[PDB]
Parts: C-alpha cells; sequence; structure tokens
C-alpha cells in the first residue's frame, strides 16, 4: 500500500506481487529495520508481522546473490585456446451416473 | 470463529436444513454490526459479514465484495476477536472444564490475553528462514574464494 | 579511413596496417554502445545524433566488405564479433541491424574457429530480446519476420564452402551446425527455468520457419524443418525426459503438422534440368541486383549434388544417367530468361515435392497416434488437443479407421481431462460441418452423464451452439428435455443452464 | 618461440577487466547483506524483551 514501509507490509502479507525489481535495492535494511523499532504507536502484533516481512526480504536478497555468483563462476571457467482399448474404465459404471426418477 | 470449520465433509453435508420439500444446497449466515466507535478499522456505519456455504464452495462476503479467507482473519484479529480461542464463547454444559483445566492451557490462554500469540507464531516461522539464509551465505563465501 | 582501405579491388600489400583497424573498431564500439543506443532506445537509457547514426551505418557496411577481402588476426576478431552481435538487442535500429547481419555473416564465413563463440554470445542474451508487439518483426520479405531468425538462416546457409569430397563434407558440416544449434535451443527452451521462460520465443521461431518454408531465395529452411521434426519425435517418445518438455514438444509438432497440411490441401489441389537452370539463372541475375544470393545459389548446388548421390544409393543405365546429371552439375559449378517470382516459386515447389519431406504429414499422424496409449495424463490430453486442431483445420480427416478407433477409445477413457478433450474435438467437428452430424449425435448425447463438471459443461455448451446455430434439426425436443433435466445437478452448471 | 607459446589463452584481457569489476560489485553486495543480518538480530532481541 502506501508508506516507506509498504514493501515490508506486502512481503509479510501477500508476497506474490513483490517483483525482482522491488526486492533488490528498494529498501536499505540497516535503515528501515532501524526505523521500525522506535516508530510511534507500534503495536506488538503489527511489529511481529513486520519482522517476518523483513526476514523474507533478506532471504530473497540472499537467493538472488547466490544465483548471480553461481552464474559468474560458471562463466569464468570458459576460455578460448585455439591450439486400441488400452486403459478404458470397465464399461460405463465408472462414469455414467444414472438418471433419477 | 474459525474453529467450527474443521469438520469432515459429512458434517458439512449434515449442516443444512433438511426439513421438508426440496433439499437446500446453499446456506448462508450474515451478521451486521456497527463500529460507530471505530473499533473495527474499515470505516463504515454498519459493517456486514456473511459466509455463503455449499457442499464445495465456502466464501466470505464483506460488504458485497469477495475476500480471500485470510484478510478477514487478520481484520478480525485487529478488531480484537481471537478467531481460534474458545474463550468468551461457552458451550452448553462445558464451563466447568475452564476451572479444572491443567495449568499449561491456562498459561496459553493468558499469553493470548496479553496479545502476544501472533508474534510468537511469526517469530517461530522466521527462525527457519534465518537458518537457511545462513547456509546460503556459507555457500556464497565458498564461491567467492573459487 | 575505412573507405580508403577498401575501395579498390586491389592495392599493394602493407598499405593498411592493423593499428588503424583496431582503432576504428574500438572507436565504433565505444561511441555506438555509449551514445547511440541510449538516445535511440529507452531500454538502455539532436540532428547530430541522426548524423552520427548514418555515419556508423556506412562504417559497419564498409568494414564488413574489408573483413571479407583480407585475412586478419583473432584478437581483432573478438572485438569485431562482439560489436557486430551487439545491435540485435535494442529497438529502433533496423538498418544498423541488417548491416550487422552482413558483418557477422562475413566473420562466420571466413574463420572456422569462432562459430561456437558466436553461438554462445547469441544464446546467452536471448532474454534481452525486445518481445514487444510493435516493432517485433522488422525484416521485410506485408509478410514481416523476426530478426534473429533471419540471422540464423543466413548463418546456416553461409557455411557451404564451394571450391570431390569437399561438397559432401561441407554439406555434412552444415547439417551438423543446424542440428547442434536447434538441439541447444530446444533443450534449453522446454523445461521451466528460474524467473524466465523460452516457450514463447521458440513458438515465434517456429511460426517464422513455417512462414518462410519454400521461397526461391531461402533454402535450408526445409532442412531446419526436417531436423526439427526428427528431433521432436525422438524427444517426446521415450519416458526418461521430464514432463513440461514433452508437452511443449508435442505442441510444436502439432503446429507444424497443421500448417503443413493446410498449405498442402489449399495449394496443390531433362525437364528437371531445365527447371534447375532457369531458377539458377534467376538467382544469378538477382545476385547483381542484391547480395547474399550467392550463398543460397551455392547451397542449392551442394544440395542437388548430395541428392544425386542419395539417388545413386537409393542400374548402369541410371548410373550413366545420374553421372550425366552430376557432370552437368559440375558444368554449372564451373560456369560460376524471363523467369520471375511466382514462376520460380512454383519451380522450387515442384522440386520440393520430389524431396522426402512433403510426404511426412502422414507419418506425423501415425506418430501422434502411437502416443495416445501411454501412462501419463498430461501427454494424452495434449495429444488430443493437437489432434483436435489438426482435425478442425482439414475436416475431411475423420475418415481413417485408426483415428476413429483412437477418438472412440479416448472418449471412453478413465480420466475427466482426456474425456473433455475428446468431446471437445468431436463437438468442434460437429459444429464446423453442419450436416453429416447425424452419425455422431448419439455418441455425443450419451456423454451428458459423465460424473465430471468439465464434460457436462462442454456438452451443454456444444448443445447450446447447435440449438442456436442450425434450428429445424430433428433432435431439438430431446436436447431441450435433457438440458432442462440437468438444471438441479450442481451450482456452476445451474448458473450456465439458467442463463442459457 | 611461437611453438613454445602455442596454447595461450586468448581473450584474457577482457576476462580480467570485466571479472575484476564484477567481483568488486559482488563483494559490496555481500558486505551489505552481512550488515543487514546483524541489524535483524538486534531488532529480534528488542522485540523479545
Amino acid at each position: 500500500k502506501r508508506g516507506p514501509l509498504a514493501k515490508i507490509w506486502l512481503a509479510a502479507h501477500w508476497d506474490k506481487k513483490l517483483t525482482k525489481a522491488h526486492v533488490f535495492e528498494c529498501n536499505l535494511e540497516s535503515s528501515v529495520e532501524s526505523i521500525i523499532s522506535p516508530k510511534v504507536k507500534m503495536a506488538l502484533r503489527t511489529s511481529g508481522h513486520l519482522l517476518l516481512g523483513v526476514v523474507r526480504i533478506y532471504h530473497r536478497k540472499a537467493k538472488y546473490l547466490l544465483a548471480d555468483c553461481n552464474e559468474a563462476f560458471i562463466k569464468i571457467k570458459m576460455a578460448f585456446r585455439p591450439g486400441i482399448l488400452q486403459e478404458n474404465d470397465f464399461g460405463d459404471f465408472g462414469m455414467d451416473d444414472r438418471e433419477i426418477m | 470463529s474459525d474453529e467450527f470449520s474443521h469438520l469432515r465433509p459429512e458434517q458439512r453435508l449434515a449442516l443444512l436444513h433438511e426439513g421438508t420439500g426440496p433439499r437446500v444446497i446453499s446456506a448462508f449466515v450474515e451478521i451486521i454490526f456497527d463500529n460507530s466507535d471505530n473499533r473495527l478499522p474499515i470505516d463504515k456505519e454498519e459493517v456486514s459479514l456473511r459466509r455463503v456455504i455449499g457442499a464445495k464452495k465456502d466464501q466470505y462476503f464483506l460488504d458485497k465484495k469477495m475476500v480471500t479467507k485470510n484478510d478477514v482473519m487478520n481484520l478480525l484479529e485487529s478488531a480484537g476477536f481471537s478467531r481460534s480461542n474458545p474463550y468468551y464463547i461457552v458451550k452448553q454444559g462445558k464451563i466447568n472444564q475452564m476451572a479444572t483445566a491443567p495449568d499449561s492451557q491456562r498459561l496459553k490462554l493468558l499469553r493470548e490475553v496479553a496479545g502476544t500469540r501472533v508474534y510468537d507464531e511469526r517469530k517461530e516461522e522466521s527462525i527457519s528462514l534465518m537458518k537457511e539464509t545462513e547456509g546460503k551465505r556459507e555457500k556464497i563465501n565458498e564461491l567467492l574464494k573459487y | 579511413t575505412t573507405i580508403n582501405i577498401m575501395t579498390s579491388p586491389n592495392m599493394p600489400k602493407a598499405v593498411y596496417i592493423e593499428d588503424v583497424i583496431e582503432r576504428v573498431i574500438q572507436y565504433t564500439k565505444f561511441h555506438l554502445q555509449n551514445t547511440l543506443y541510449p538516445q535511440y532506445d529507452p531500454v538502455y537509457r539532436q540532428r547530430v545524433i541522426v548524423m552520427l547514426y548514418n555515419k556508423v551505418c556506412d562504417i559497419v557496411s564498409s568494414l564488413s566488405e574489408l573483413l571479407e577481402i583480407q585475412l586478419l588476426t583473432d584478437t581483432t576478431i573478438l572485438q569485431v564479433s562482439s560489436m557486430g552481435i551487439t545491435p540485435f538487442f535494442v529497438e529502433n535500429v533496423s538498418e544498423l541491424q541488417l548491416c550487422a547481419i552482413k558483418l557477422v555473416t562475413a566473420v562466420f564465413s571466413r574463420y572456422e574457429k569462432h562459430r561456437q563463440l558466436i553461438l554462445e554470445e547469441i544464446f546467452t542474451s536471448l532474454a534481452r530480446l525486445p518481445t514487444s508487439k510493435r516493432s517485433l518483426r522488422n525484416f521485410r520479405l506485408p509478410m514481416y519476420i523476426q530478426m534473429v531468425t533471419a540471422l540464423v538462416l543466413q548463418l546456416i546457409q553461409c557455411v557451404v564452402h564451394l571450391p570431390d569430397v569437399v561438397i559432401t563434407n561441407s554439406y555434412e558440416t552444415a547439417m551438423r551446425t543446424a542440428q547442434n544449434f536447434l538441439s541447444i535451443f530446444l533443450k534449453k527452451c522446454g523445461s521451466k527455468q528460474g524467473e524466465e521462460d523460452y516457450r514463447p520465443l521458440f513458438e515465434n521461431f517456429v511460426q517464422d520457419l513455417l512462414s518462410t518454408v519454400n521461397k526461391p531465395e531461402w533454402p535450408a529452411a526445409e532442412l531446419l524443418l526436417s531436423l526439427l521434426g526428427r528431433l521432436l519425435v525422438h524427444q517426446f517418445s521415450n519416458k526418461s525426459t521430464e514432463m513440461a518438455l514433452r508437452v511443449a514438444s508435442l505442441d510444436y509438432l502439432g503446429t507444424v503438422a497443421a500448417r503443413l497440411r493446410k498449405d498442402a490441401v489449399t495449394s496443390k489441389m531433362d525437364e528437371i534440368q531445365q527447371l534447375q537452370k532457369a531458377l539458377l539463372d534467376y538467382l544469378d541475375e538477382n545476385t547483381e541486383t542484391d547480395p547474399s544470393l550467392v550463398f543460397s545459389r551455392k547451397f542449392y548446388i551442394a544440395q542437388w549434388f548430395r541428392d544425386t548421390t542419395l539417388e545413386t544409393e537409393k542400374k548402369e543405365i541410371e548410373t550413366t544417367g545420374q553421372i550425366m546429371h552430376r557432370a552437368e552439375n559440375r558444368k554449372k559449378f564451373l560456369r560460376s530468361d524471363t523467369v520471375d517470382y511466382d514462376d520460380a516459386c512454383l519451380i522450387v515447389r515442384y522440386l520440393a515435392s520430389m524431396r522426402p519431406f512433403a510426404q511426412s504429414f502422414d507419418i506425423y499422424l501415425t506418430q501422434i497416434l502411437r502416443v495416445l496409449g501411454e501412462n501419463a495424463i498430461a501427454v494424452r490430453t495434449k495429444a488430443m488437443k493437437c489432434l483436435s486442431e489438426v482435425v478442425a483445420v482439414d475436416p475431411s480427416i475423420l475418415a481413417r479407421l485408426d483415428m476413429q478407433r483412437g477418438v472412440h477409445g479416448r472418449l471412453m477413457d478413465n480420466s475427466t481431462s482426456v474425456r473433455e478433450a475428446a468431446v471437445e474435438l468431436l463437438g468442434r467437428f460437429v459444429l464446423c460441418r453442419p450436416q453429416l452430424a447425424e452419425q455422431y449425435y448419439d455418441m455425443l448425447i450419451e456423454r451428458i452423464l459423465d460424473t465430471g463438471i468439465s464434460v457436462r459443461k462442454r456438452v451443454i455448451k456444444i448443445l447450446r451452439d447447435i440449438c442456436i446455430e442450425q434450428p429445424t434439426f430433428p433432435k431439438i425436443t430431446e436436447m431441450c428435455v435433457k438440458m432442462i433435466r440437468r438444471v438441479n445437478d450442481e451450482e456452476g452448471i445451474k448458473k450456465l443452464v439458467n442463463e442459457t | 618461440e611461437l611453438k613454445k607459446y602455442s596454447h595461450v589463452n586468448k581473450k584474457a584481457l577482457d576476462q580480467f577487466v570485466n571479472f575484476s569489476e564484477q567481483k568488486e560489485k559482488l563483494i559490496k553486495r555481500q558486505e551489505e547483506l552481512d550488515r543487514g543480518y546483524k541489524s535483524i538480530m538486534e531488532l529480534m532481541n528488542v522485540l523479545e524483551l
């Protein structure tokens, strides 16, 4: 929704609309999580929700970093040194639910 | 209360008026209450919630727009309803057990009364993810050395 | 500098030292990739810009020609190849794109050690293609086609090497190149990868191939189609592969069978040497008009040669006859009116109708029908849908007895998915041909009582379309009675019957 | 002397420049992720209390 913490809301509630463009550099962890702790009138419930949100964000960042690193390492190992009736249900009793009267 | 809808399909089939004439297939229960004090957050004067039930379809209509069975739960949580707690709803002849209950259950009841149950569940869920990112970070350092 | 180095057909040696080569190359690389693409395309990111654009087009064309003339050193070649592969991945650069086609195909022609590098640098960045409806297909041929497919066709046609055994082994190299490229593409395409798919890309590639199947001036397209067919059928037959790849492969085979049969049924319904001569002279004139035709001509030559060899293999009378064929082939190789577009098209159509590809459709059907008895549900569903599409293209194909027994068996099959697929086929066939449906009505209207929710809805939709489309049908009353009979069966079905 | 240096790895220079730049990027990303982890643990302690 709306706010400098909407991303964490989404990551804690819906998580599907959150795109690979959002996750990467939208939120500066060391600043946003720091913002969450002294924020005015924060209920414990919503705080727990936000905790799961920020942890999911961080986990996704880890996933992407691993994927890109693996891609790079696979690249670097390259070089160029030039030197009939088969299965029918038995009759119709399987699927021929009879008409009522 | 969510707890009721944990029954077998037979019970759902048996939870419909089978009195006379034809046999129904689409029962529905609606409740209209007023959050004039804005205890419930969504601003209206008479919030309406109904639960259409059929043999296969189970749906929540909140002011004539469909919902997804989770948004409504978090909404009711925010209102103050505890969707899973037997507390403040006492079935006929089942009050005595709240006194002769073993201690641990009463502690869980009190912990919920404090409003620290959802936080506990979310933290318990988050710990696993944390451990898996630890494994991931180990792998990343390995690959950097390579 | 790049015009002065090239312009004469002949100069003394050492009048152009590799330093100016390297300089102009890196210059175009940096200026292009850092000034042109950002201002011409918002993906990466006044009159002086268009001026520089025109300058770069002239540069790359002249440089292509220069690279064709003399030999060069691989270190320069890596830079040139990277710069020439670059333009295919921004938006509004069409003319630059086809000059880059020229450059890359010259590089692919001369040096037979960088082919793998160009294939990798194409494959790596296939995600970065435009895939926007506007400006997708910008290589004229109405009738536009995609770009990287034109590049692929040009490449595969390029390596022919027309000078004995050279003709044989060169055509073998061509076949190996095509098989390798296509195998890599399809295998990387099928399975669902992380965060991105390839199936729409491959679908567009195959739609393109079908669009350019038999023209006078694009051989090797039928070669790609043949190898594609054989690869697909050897790909989804066995039981070792994954699932989604089998699904996608069977889908592609269905598409190609449809287009093949449809163009067939709507098109057709020493003389060979004279035809070859006429078509070849047409091509010869068009070389003068427009380049790149030389590769096609040499390809036709090599293919006629290998076809004569295969006719030898499959007598002394026909041995001498084919040696006269081969001798005339040698004559025309050594030699290196009034026929125009439609005429040449019909000529190559006939010569193709001699080749062992036009008689493949039959085979294809048989192959699909081997699939229908198998032990995976999704595969049988897709077989049924592809067969349904085939049938609804050419409605006079529900005649062969094997297809009859197939669709009956699958109509009685024990899984609601394939049952609804079969009834959908039969329903579309009945709706298409208004009459001649009085033979399938009984086997159709038996299916209302079929214990799913798919099949019931499908039969009700088909019945509704009948009762709207062609009234005065005899069985109207019974149809109305049965549809009213099912009013209380379910909820969604209830809504459908009520609104109908 | 050419015959001694036959099997040389061409394209080495581009490899070097590009992969060193990308290694720089990856190191910075990893450090940021580490600082974030520390921050998360701090918040978890505050919430528990």
